[PDB]
């Protein structure tokens, strides 16, 4: 239960600052 | 554009598995026949930024919230519910590279722990729920903001 919503959240940040659009 | 992401779940899959001591075509099947491009293929260096983001996407995560497999906890009967939740309220936000980035992440993450625990057939399991979003849940937006060549163009 308060496994995967908190493996999500931290995959999201990592996302954002490893994200961009193009170049 | 866009040829067999497929290969590309495969690839990442079984390179990160490969990298905790673990054989995709051991117990993967990849749905066909382990080939992979040699070298010089447009998908092939699909596959080069993903392995590349993924490791410094997973090294980001594994530096700050340490790994994956070690945190995570997936059985015979919630595997399938493990994965579509964190890729849920993943890409629930809003999808993009970084969401991407960590789809792969989870994904190749799953299958060892899978495969740790005592699920190694979860690993093909897995490689049909992560390719199948990935084609049907995102590949759209793939293709929406430039697709494999801009991921490509960001990270390789």
């Amino acid at each position: 239960g308060g496994t995967m919503e908190n493996l999500s959240r931290r995959l999201k940040v990592t996302g954002d600052l490893f994200d961009i659009m193009s170049g | 554009m866009s040829q067999s992401n497929r290969e590309l779940v495969v690839d990442f899959l079984s390179y990160k598995l490969s990298q905790k001591g673990y054989s995709w075509s051991q117990f993967s099947d990849v749905e066909e026949n382990r080939t992979e491009a040699p070298e010089g293929t447009e998908s092939e260096a699909v596959k080069q930024a993903l392995r590349e983001a993924g490791d410094e996407f997973e090294l980001r995560y594994r530096r700050a919230f340490s790994d994956l497999t070690s945190q995570l906890h997936i059985t015979p009967g919630t595997a399938y519910q493990s994965f579509e939740q964190v890729v849920n309220e993943l890409f629930r936000d809003g999808v993009n590279w970084g969401r991407i980035v960590a789809f792969f992440s989870f994904g190749g993450a799953l299958c060892v722990e899978s495969v740790d625990k005592e699920m190694q057939v979860l690993v093909s399991r897995i490689a049909a729920w992560m390719a199948t979003y990935l084609n049907d849940h995102l590949e759209p937006w793939i293709q929406e903001n430039g697709g494999w060549d801009t991921f490509v163009e960001l990270y390789g």
